[PDB]
């Protein structure tokens, strides 16, 4: 099978990581190449690994021979695993906007069946992590290493519903249109419940993104958005 | 509890020395 | 082995997440003890910062009322020719005796700084301590 | 083995103070040992400010009420780890106390490393010791700073290896990555001798308690 | 690399050979010594090679194989020496002893 | 039960006030040739030279009179965000405590 | 060096 293009290394699977000297096996982990570059000669590879259940990592390997670089990057990646929290094991807990160096990433939580409508590298990393429904927009400089670092930082720094409930000491109640006015309590604080309600902010002072509002009002006119694409 | 510290200006400060001609015309 | 990202979360969160995810077969020996008796703060890496502008440390200077009295003493009678013995937990300097007498007269008398000072000096001479101005 | 575990390893975790470490010290004892004396206000580290009672004539005073709670937690953890037969490694680069710390580690049947810390001892232990070496289950820093007033590399290395750490942190030290920091004076010999005494006593009592519990379980 | 089982078999082989050599030379096996082994091997396998090592030799296997590979921890994994994690337990233990003796004395041709 | 605040308030070191030009009693606890390490009850010891007069009397455990100058010697140098400490007190050795 | 040997 080919990668993102016929002649591109990106997206190609490297198989499971080798059994580590620690004595652990990593047969449930899958590896994907994110970048292969010539260093002037040697080879620098950026790879990502993940078991599809929230544990995922990335690493750089440098070597004269490409396969040695693959092995080094993979083995080092398996020992630097992030754990990524997933809402219902299919998506993220909330929208995440981040900037790593000059790269900007805007990620949006999406319902089931939405798919991975993201940068191709983000699609690969999300498949490794286990996220199945998400939207992502990358802006600024598209640098693969910065993209990976920012993605992992933002995904590792998300607040779960239980964490929010414990922080605020209040029930986190979910409202779904397909479920009518039924209130679904998704998280309750382990400690006592506050009896004072949250301030009913008449108008919140939130930082809105012009693209999202433009899309909402129908002023976005891109011929490239919402294009039919293969299942991801 | 009475033994907590209280807020005050540093009492162990020597008042600024007056020059030999201070107060003289 | 566990994750070597010492700047992401703490050892407890990393180990717990790897244990639930199935990466680690067994909990380390310390995990149960940590869970039963956690520290007051979760040991998360934080980068120290330099304060700028009007930001100031909240550390107060430790001052007492008697310090004022002490100042006057050390400014009038000077440092006592007797030596401090800080090893004795109940050491009483000449200044401390002066402070105690000052507070005693103040609680049994009026509040006039100079009058209290001179009366206290007179008394301490009465008990018989030398006080060279 | 389920009965063995439930009665030996899980039972101590159900009690607040199973080894009675609260009676090993008091605020009066810590005051007598000069544990409250810190460095100048200029050498202060930001993250140590919540533990500082105040500055007495530009000299930081450590709050011993907080030291009591932190030391209680640290001693309880150390006792529990000694009960489980975990490897305990003391670390200190203060040469004034190297001999004392090595003697104390030898006495309580634990390990010491008061010498130059070679790079990779923990993160590359497998090459430097062997493929089957067992790393410490707990590391106790009596001095967290090296002789350049920079953090001991072992703090970050043990954080990388997911090894819990206890640490005596003075006002100029960085307590962020120490699992169980104990604010206290790490310079005066009285304070360091007190710390060594307390940790030795806790480890010895925990080991004797473990042997007693196992003997009783075998008998009944 | 020499496994401990290999060395064990070498030891038992050497003991059997020792008793055999005592048999051949007519000496009492119980009192048969390493110097006797050397003399008997010199007699039975004469060799004038100038290299002393090159002659035939029958040594106890520990003399032959490098047996410096002593284990520093038990089955539980706990190291035996309290200075094990220094990596130079012998040298630092010796330094510790010397420093302790110097402390005691303070309280109180050849190369 | 006595709280830490009371202990600090009634501590002799607190009672002393400023440490400049205060007479204190120190105890010799270590000697290196002509160098005496003296503890006077502060955080740090002070390192003094053996006086040329009656220098034999200055032995370990000896009580000496000191005139304090600074409890801890620190200083900020150029391009530094934190003071550098020598981990030592400044004191002047006066003589033996009779 | 007062702690020579440590
Ligand atoms: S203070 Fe300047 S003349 Fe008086
Ligand atoms: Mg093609
Ligand atoms: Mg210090």
């Amino acid at each position: 099978e080919r990668g993102w293009s016929g002649n591109s290394w990106g997206g190609i699977s490297l198989g499971p990581p080798d059994p580590g000297p620690c004595g652990e096996t990593y047969e449930d982990f899958d590896t994907r190449i994110l970048e292969v570059r010539n260093v002037f000669k040697s080879i620098r590879v950026l790879v990502a690994v993940g078991n599809g259940k929230g544990a995922a990592g990335f690493s750089i390997g440098k070597a004269t021979d490409r396969m040695d670089a693959f092995r080094k990057a993979k083995n080092r990646a398996v020992h630097h695993l992030h754990y990524i929290e997933r809402y219902e094991d299919h998506t993220i807990f909330h929208d995440i906007s981040l900037r790593f160096k000059r790269t900007h990433i805007k990620m949006k939580k999406q319902p089931k069946g939405y798919g991975l409508r993201c940068h191709r590298a983000i699609i690969t990393i999300c498949r490794l992590i286990g996220i199945k429904d998400m939207y992502a927009k990358v802006s600024g400089s598209i640098n693969m290493l910065s993209l990976t670092q920012g993605l992992f930082r933002g995904l590792s720094r998300q607040e779960t519903h239980q964490q929010l409930a414990d922080k605020k000491g209040l029930h986190v109640v979910e409202i779904r249109e397909e479920c009518g006015p039924l209130p679904i309590v998704v998280a309750s604080p382990r400690g006592p419940l506050r009896k004072d309600p949250e301030p009913e902010d008449e108008v919140p002072d939130v930082k809105l993104d012009w693209e999202d509002v433009k899309t909402a009002q129908g002023m976005k006119r891109s011929v490239w958005s919402n294009l039919k694409r293969a299942a991801t | 509890n009475e033994d907590l510290p209280i807020s005050m200006e540093n009492p162990y400060k020597e008042p600024l020395k007056k020059c030999i001609l201070c107060g003289k015309h | 082995a566990g994750s070597r990202l010492e700047t992401v979360g703490s050892i407890f969160s990393r180990t717990r997440d790897l244990v639930r995810a199935g990466v680690l077969k067994e909990k380390p020996l310390w995990f149960d003890v940590y869970d039963a008796f956690p520290p007051l703060r979760e040991p998360v890496f934080q980068r120290p910062r330099v304060r700028y502008g009007k930001a100031k440390a909240p550390i107060q200077d430790i001052w007492y009322h008697e310090d004022r009295i002490r100042a006057k003493f050390y400014s009038v009678y000077g440092s006592g020719q007797r030596a401090f013995d800080l090893f004795n937990p109940n050491f009483k300097s000449t200044c401390q005796r002066f402070v105690e007498k000052y507070t005693e007269l103040q609680k049994l008398g009026e509040t006039d700084e100079e009058k209290l000072f001179v009366e206290t000096g007179k008394a301490l001479l009465a008990e018989g301590v030398i006080l060279r101005r | 083995s389920t009965d063995f575990n439930d009665k030996i390893l899980n039972e101590p975790l159900k009690h607040s103070d199973f080894f009675n470490v609260k009676e090993l010290f008091s605020v009066r004892s810590l005051f007598d040992a000069r544990v409250h004396l810190g460095h100048k206000a200029g050498c202060r580290h930001r993250f140590m400010e919540p533990y500082i009672f105040g500055s007495r004539l530009d000299h930081d005073i450590i709050d011993l009420e907080q030291t009591a709670t932190h030391l209680q937690l640290a001693l309880n953890f150390t006792a529990h780890m000694a009960y489980r037969k975990g490897i305990i490694l003391f670390i200190s680069r203060n040469r004034q106390f190297s001999y004392l710390i090595e003697n104390m580690a030898r006495d309580c049947g634990e390990y010491a490393h008061t010498r130059y810390f070679r790079g990779g001892m923990l993160t590359n232990a497998r090459l430097l010791f062997g493929p089957t070496v067992r790393l410490p289950d707990l590391i106790i820093f009596l001095h967290t700073l090296n002789n350049i007033f920079e953090p001991h590399v072992a703090v970050r290395d043990a954080a990388k290896m997911n090894i819990p750490t206890v640490g005596i942190v003075d006002t100029n030290c960085n307590p962020c990555l120490i699992t169980y920091p104990v604010p206290g004076n790490d310079d005066s010999p009285l304070a360091v001798h007190l710390y060594c005494r307390l940790f030795q006593t806790a480890i010895t009592r925990a080991k004797e308690k473990r042997q007693q519990v196992e003997a009783l379980y075998r008998l009944q | 690399t020499y496994t401990e089982d290999f060395i064990k078999k070498q030891i038992e082989e050497f003991n059997i050979g020792k008793r055999h050599l005592a048999n051949m030379m007519g000496e009492d096996p119980e009192t048969f010594t390493q110097e006797d082994i050397d003399r008997a091997i010199a007699y039975l396998f004469p060799s004038g090679l100038f290299e002393k090592r090159a002659r035939p030799v029958m040594k106890h296997p520990e003399q032959i194989f490098p047996r410096q590979r002593a284990i520093q921890w038990g089955e539980d994994g706990r190291p035996f020496h309290y200075l094990f994690y220094t990596g130079k337990q012998s040298y630092y233990s010796l330094m510790h002893d010397v420093y302790g003796m110097l402390l005691n004395l303070e309280k109180h041709g050849s190369r | 039960v006595e709280s830490f605040a009371s202990m600090l308030r009634h501590s002799p070191l607190t009672q002393m006030g400023p440490a400049k030009d205060k007479l204190v009693i120190g105890r010799i606890f270590h000697i290196v040739e002509n160098d005496l390490y003296i503890d006077f009850g502060g955080k740090f010891h002070c390192v003094c030279r053996r006086p040329e007069v009656d220098g034999e009397k200055y032995q370990k455990g000896t009580r000496v009179r000191l005139r304090l100058l600074d409890l801890e010697l620190t200083s900020r140098f150029l391009g530094a965000t934190t003071d550098t400490t020598v981990l030592e007190a400044n004191a002047v050795l006066l003589g033996i405590q009779e | 060096d007062p702690w020579q040997g440590c």
